[PDB]
RNA sequence: AGCGUGCUACUUAUACUUCACCGUGAUUGCUUGACGCUUUCACGAGUAGGCAGGCGUGGAGGUCAGUGACGAAGCCUU
RNA sequence: UUGCUUAAUUGAACGUGGACAAUUGAAUGAAGAGCUUUUAGUGGGCCAUUUUUGGUAAGCAGAACUGGCGAUGCGGGAUGA
RNA sequence: GCCUAGACCGAGGACUGCGGUUUACCUAGGAUGUUGGCAUAAUGAUCUUAAGUCGCCCGUCUUGAAACACGGACCAAGGAGUCUAACGUCUAUGCGAGUGUUUGGGUGUAAAACCCGUACGCGUAAUGAAAGUGAACGAAGGUGGGGGCCCAUUAGGGUGCA
RNA sequence: GCGAGAGACCGAUAGCGAACAAGUACAGUGAUGGAAAGAUGAAAAGAACUUUGAAAAGAGAGUGAAAAAGUACGUGAAAUUGUUGAAAGGGAAGGGCUUGAGAUCAGACUUGGUAUUUUGCAUGCGGUUUACCGGGCCAG
């Protein structure tokens, strides 16, 4: 621009940030999110898929299984804001989901042998409880879509 | 640097009015009144109804 | 080696500051107890006076009489008219009421002088009798003080004490009490308060503002509906 | 919009610095900018303000006025402060021993102060022996003896001096200054 | 310098500070002292009273050298005494030996009597003196000696 | 979807409320830049006109031991 | 105190000394009060409400107070000083 | 008192303050945590153009101009408050009851710089037509204010320039 | 008039009217009036020759540092105009704001750090790519 030289009093030190008081407090999920509830995925690859909710992970995401045999959607995480939580529920008191956490889904084609074995073991109990409710498998294996004249502000889920 | 409303920020409310804590503790905002069930208009105040 | 020199100096002065804050906070506790007691006494006398007036009304009803309420001593005045095309005398009157913008509010103690002042500003203002909660909400949300000619938020009782302690105002509740039940130092307390700058009403005005409240407009004395208006605008 | 009760964006109307670019005069204000900022002594705030004044606002102070100022009761050793030039007065019959602090001294003034046993110091030397202006006495020169003020506020029956280049009986003396030539104002 | 004048700041503004209605014209009101009795009467009467008319008597062939008579007051009279010898004189002057101050030789015609003299006899030589100047010189024990 | 009248909600000015940034005035403090740094508040329409702070040109004193035939100046160009 | 005034030791004006202390004698406000110098442009105006004169009246002519336009954009009156 | 949906914003930048829960921690003197994608690019700007909306030709005199008022077809270069004599206010500077070296003389590395002094101008006295006369009763005056300085000890007193 | 030395002056619409065959060309019966007009290049080396053409000329070629210097001559602006390319266009065109579309431009994998695979050089310096730490931007 111009011939104005920088001066000596124009320092280059970067100040430290002030001490912030934004201490995080835990997330509150919607009352409709109780483990075992069947959810509808709204975005992502598996959008429109009806899936079973299993556990609230500590990252604020939801652990979900298809089950993979019924749907092809595996055990994975979803965000609570991209899911419509219906009123259908599956008894997941008999499904052990303790070993699942954020590090389980840590970033490292093909699929780990541990994860496939866990998929089958979880899907066994989910399936055992799903068979009890008639058409629950058929419902979970079917994709969701809005028909003409479907008003989501008027529909019960 | 940033004005905070004491009617929204409880910490600022207690900073300005310490008695608000007692107001909250005693439910002064929903305090019942002890009195008898009376009706003192049975006589001449029924002149409101007609004349 | 300037690192350890400057670190030692802040930690020494930090410990000194910590000790000083301990003594200050211990001393400040008694003052906060004082203002706590003051607020409790004000609440008790408010409730007792209300119940006393209510009982007196019931008794007058019972005893074939009519309890005539004491006339209001305080009014809240809001300028709802813009700054253009104002005749000189009401313009001067509004300036002397510190109402120099639209949606500016001020507290007035009703005498005869101030009443005739408000009568001069009547076509341009909406005013009325404010409730205690309306006063508190105004002072808490939009209460500012005039300190060395600056508009400073009333965010701490120390500002109020430093400016109105010679008038026995040590808290925001002392100020609210002094305003509501018009006290011996109402003049100083209300002039220390910067004129309240309200927004437009949420819900709007009437269809046409600039006609008396009695004739379906907004100007003049609305008396107790100024509380609803302040709720709309504050 | 605002109904302004006063004019907006009004400068204070006072000098906040000398108009002079004399580097040594600004060093003295730098000393008294610090003194006015930090001593709470009213003397130092007056000196900082007086260093800003213009030439006509710093009239010369004769050494006779200081002599008359030293003749106040209980003032024989007060220190005289003149923010300006102290000039000599050859009409004095005698001068006392005195300490006078000034921006400038004329040759007659400096010789006469020192000849009579006194001191002629600058205002920075004052700020060390009297950083709060203790036991001082500020002397200001006559402001209204200036020639330009003779013509200020001229008008009929005002008694001021006309702005005129020549003086005599033929120069603005006939009509309006004499009843034999019409009127007098 | 032309660069500091307001002519440079008026460039770009139409009227150059002279007004759009009033405009800058050749000579509205006349030239010089025109109209001093008719439309500039209000100016000359207010600020230069006495301008019109004759007062007093004429003087054909006036030589100001005839009227040369510079004044020296009494409070400035001792400055004509030698500066290097003033202080001893202020002490040792008496009726028997007082300093002579030749005022004419310093360029003064009349000695006036403003101010106060040292309580010291002096001999003042002047062309003219006032009544009080000579009274003050005699009171301190001095004398005035007339010269030409 | 006209006339008189009542009611509920809604629409939107450079106006009002909260916030950001610019400038102006004031204001708090400050012992290798104090003609400087800093805290805070209020305010900002404008012809004629006044003042202030700046941008640009021919030439001049000083300086950059400044650029330049390995390309100055000028000229055209999302 | 006086050269003014009273029949006066009466008065007049200006004074010495003493008493009445912060509710020092209504309200509201006050980006503080007071003071000075110097100089520009301007010296065709017009409009609205109300008072109002001449005129049958006029988008006519003339006054009173205020507010405006002129000098001013913006939202509304479709459009319009 | 309690629950609940959305939008806009995130200025500041070690600590310092007021509070709350109890020499600890907090929501309490201004947004952080975490995850994904992108760095041949998501992101942003300009130019042209389309679309929506608004937008009358500038300058001028005028109460009033887009005017059916006047100049202007277009482009380049030139083009208009200057200098001088004498002055008013303000400001800076030097010296100061004085001040101004430059008419002139000296000198010179030669229209420069450096130096010199008698006079003279203005100032230091006014007033009267003029003859003329010509500025201290007093601490160069008194009273009411008056910054600053001094003695005090809220107050009060002393001294009080402009 | 003659002879000199200079300038904070002007720089070819300026400076005298004239920087040139300027008081010239030209006008007017006449007295008088009175311009425009400087720059190739260091040097003409001012383009031999061949070819097309009636010729001027054009095209090859040649000289030149440059012909993007050819006496139409340094640089060569704008108005105005031709061609090419891009685009728009129902009784104008032009403008502001906003975004789209196309074109252009900008920017952090930083002067990123650790080694490392692996290579050009003077044990060491520059590159490179894989890992980890961490960083930039846009977002949930
Ligand atoms: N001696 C008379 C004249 O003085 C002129 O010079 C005068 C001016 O240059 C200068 O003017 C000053 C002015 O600067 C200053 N700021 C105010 C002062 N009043 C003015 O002086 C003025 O008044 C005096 C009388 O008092 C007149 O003699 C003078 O002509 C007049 N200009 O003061 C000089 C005093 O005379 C010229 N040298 C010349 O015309 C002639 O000598
Ligand atoms: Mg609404
Ligand atoms: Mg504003
Ligand atoms: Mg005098
Ligand atoms: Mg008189
Ligand atoms: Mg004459
Ligand atoms: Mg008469
Ligand atoms: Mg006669
Ligand atoms: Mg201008
Ligand atoms: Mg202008
Ligand atoms: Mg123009
Ligand atoms: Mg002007
Ligand atoms: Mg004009
Ligand atoms: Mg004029
Ligand atoms: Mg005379
Ligand atoms: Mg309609
Ligand atoms: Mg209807
Ligand atoms: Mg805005
Ligand atoms: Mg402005
Ligand atoms: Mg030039
Ligand atoms: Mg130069
Ligand atoms: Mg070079
Ligand atoms: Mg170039
Ligand atoms: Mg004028
Ligand atoms: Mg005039
Ligand atoms: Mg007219
Ligand atoms: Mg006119
Ligand atoms: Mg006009
Ligand atoms: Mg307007
Ligand atoms: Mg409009
Ligand atoms: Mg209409
Ligand atoms: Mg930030
Ligand atoms: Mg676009
Ligand atoms: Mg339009
Ligand atoms: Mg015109
Ligand atoms: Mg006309
Ligand atoms: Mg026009
Ligand atoms: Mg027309
Ligand atoms: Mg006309
Ligand atoms: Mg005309
Ligand atoms: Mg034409
Ligand atoms: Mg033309
Ligand atoms: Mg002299
Ligand atoms: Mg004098
Ligand atoms: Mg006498
Ligand atoms: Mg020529
Ligand atoms: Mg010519
Ligand atoms: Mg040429
Ligand atoms: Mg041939
Ligand atoms: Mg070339
Ligand atoms: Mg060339
Ligand atoms: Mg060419
Ligand atoms: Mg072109
Ligand atoms: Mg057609
Ligand atoms: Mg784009």
């Amino acid at each position: 621009m111009s011939q104005v030289a920088p001066k000596w009093y124009q320092s280059e030190d970067v100040p430290a940030p002030k001490q912030t008081r934004k201490t995080a407090r835990p997330q509150k999920l919607r009352a409709s999110l109780v483990p075992g509830t069947v959810l509808i995925l709204l975005a992502g690859r598996f959008r429109g898929k009806r899936v079973v909710y299993l556990k609230n992970l500590e990252d604020n995401t939801l652990l979900v299984s298809g089950p993979f045999k019924v749907n092809g959607v595996p055990l994975r995480r979803v965000n609570a804001r991209y899911v419509i939580a219906t009123s259908t529920k599956v008894n997941v008191s008999g499904v052990d989901v303790s070993k699942f956490n954020v590090e389980y889904f840590a970033r490292e084609k093909e699929i780990k042998a541990e994860r496939v074995a866990d998929q089958k073991s979880v899907d066994a109990a989910l399936l055992s409880e799903i068979k009890k409710t008639p058409l629950l498998k058929q419902y979970l294996a079917a994709s969701f879509s809005l028909k003409n004249g479907d008003r989501p502000h008027l529909l019960k889920f | 640097v940033l004005k905070k409303n004491p009617l929204k920020n409880k910490q600022v409310l207690l900073r300005l009015n310490p008695y608000a804590k007692a107001y909250a503790a005693e439910k002064v905002g929903s305090a019942k009144v002890e009195q008898a069930k009376v009706k003192p208009s049975k006589g001449q105040f029924a002149e409101v109804l007609k004349n | 080696e300037t690192l350890q020199k400057k670190e030692k100096a802040q930690q020494k002065t930090a410990e000194e500051r910590a000790a000083a804050k301990k003594v200050r906070k211990a001393a400040n506790k008694e003052k906060r107890k004082v203002i706590f007691d003051r607020a409790a006494a004000y609440q008790k006398e408010y409730t007792e006076a209300e119940r006393s007036v209510i009982k007196a009304k019931r008794d007058a009803k019972a005893s074939n009489s009519y309890y005539v309420d004491a006339q209001p001593k305080l009014v809240f005045v809001v300028r709802i008219k813009g700054i253009n095309k104002i005749p000189p005398k009401p313009r001067k009157v509004l300036q002397l009421l510190r109402l120099t913008q639209i949606n500016a509010g001020v507290f007035v103690r009703l005498t005869k002088a101030t009443s005739e002042l408000i009568k001069l500003a009547e076509p341009y203002v909406a005013y009325g009798y404010p409730s205690l909660s309306t006063i508190r909400q105004l002072v808490y949300k939009r209460g500012f003080g005039k300190v060395n000619k600056q508009r400073i938020a009333l965010s701490d009782n120390a500002i109020i004490e430093a400016n109105l302690g010679k008038f026995n105002i040590l808290s925001i509740e002392d100020l609210i009490h002094e305003i509501y039940t018009v006290g011996p130092n109402f003049k100083q307390v209300s002039n220390f308060l910067w004129p309240f700058k309200l927004s437009n009403p949420n819900g709007g005005f009437r269809a046409r503002k600039f006609q008396h409240f009695i004739q379906g407009g907004d100007t003049g004395n609305r008396e107790q509906f100024i509380n609803a208006l302040v709720k709309q605008m504050n | 919009g605002r109904d302004h009760t006063s004019k907006q964006h009004v400068r204070s109307g006072h000098r906040t610095a000398p108009k002079s670019d004399n580097v040594y005069l600004q060093l003295l204000v730098k000393l008294y900018s610090f003194l006015a900022r930090r001593t709470d002594a009213p003397f130092n705030k007056v000196i900082l303000k007086s260093l800003f004044l213009s030439k006509i606002n710093r009239p010369p102070v004769s050494v006779s006025r200081i002599s008359r100022a030293l003749k106040q009761k209980g003032a024989a050793e007060k220190t005289i402060v003149v923010v300006g030039t102290v000039t000599d007065d050859n009409r004095l019959l005698e001068f006392p021993k005195a300490t006078i602090a000034a921006l400038r001294f004329t040759a007659g003034a400096k010789d006469r102060i020192l000849k009579n046993g006194g001191e002629a110091i600058t205002l920075d030397q004052l700020a060390l022996r009297a950083p709060k202006g203790q036991n001082t006495l500020i002397v200001r020169g006559p402001r209204n003896s200036r020639e330009a003020v003779r013509h200020f506020g001229f008008g009929p029956h005002k008694g001021k001096a006309p702005r005129i280049l020549s003086k005599g009986r033929k120069f603005e003396r006939a009509r309006g200054r004499r009843r034999s030539r019409g009127f007098k104002v | 310098p032309t660069r500091l004048t307001k002519t440079r700041k008026h460039r770009g503004n139409v009227s150059a500070g002279k007004g759009r209605i009033g405009k800058h014209r050749k000579h509205p009101g006349g030239r010089g002292k025109a109209g001093g009795q008719h439309h500039h009467r209000t100016n000359l009467d207010k600020y230069h009273p006495g301008y019109f008319g004759k007062v007093g008597m004429r003087y054909f062939h006036k030589q100001q050298n005839h009227f040369w008579r510079p004044e020296i007051n009494l409070d400035k009279l001792w400055t004509l005494v030698d500066s290097e010898k003033k202080d001893e004189y202020l002490s040792k002057s008496s009726a028997s030996a007082a300093p002579v101050i030749d005022t004419l030789a310093h360029g003064y015609g009349k000695v006036l009597g403003k101010g106060r003299l040292p309580e010291v006899p002096v001999i003042v030589k002047a062309r003219f003196v006032s009544k009080l100047a000579e009274e003050k010189i005699r009171a301190v024990g001095g004398v005035v000696e007339l010269v030409a």
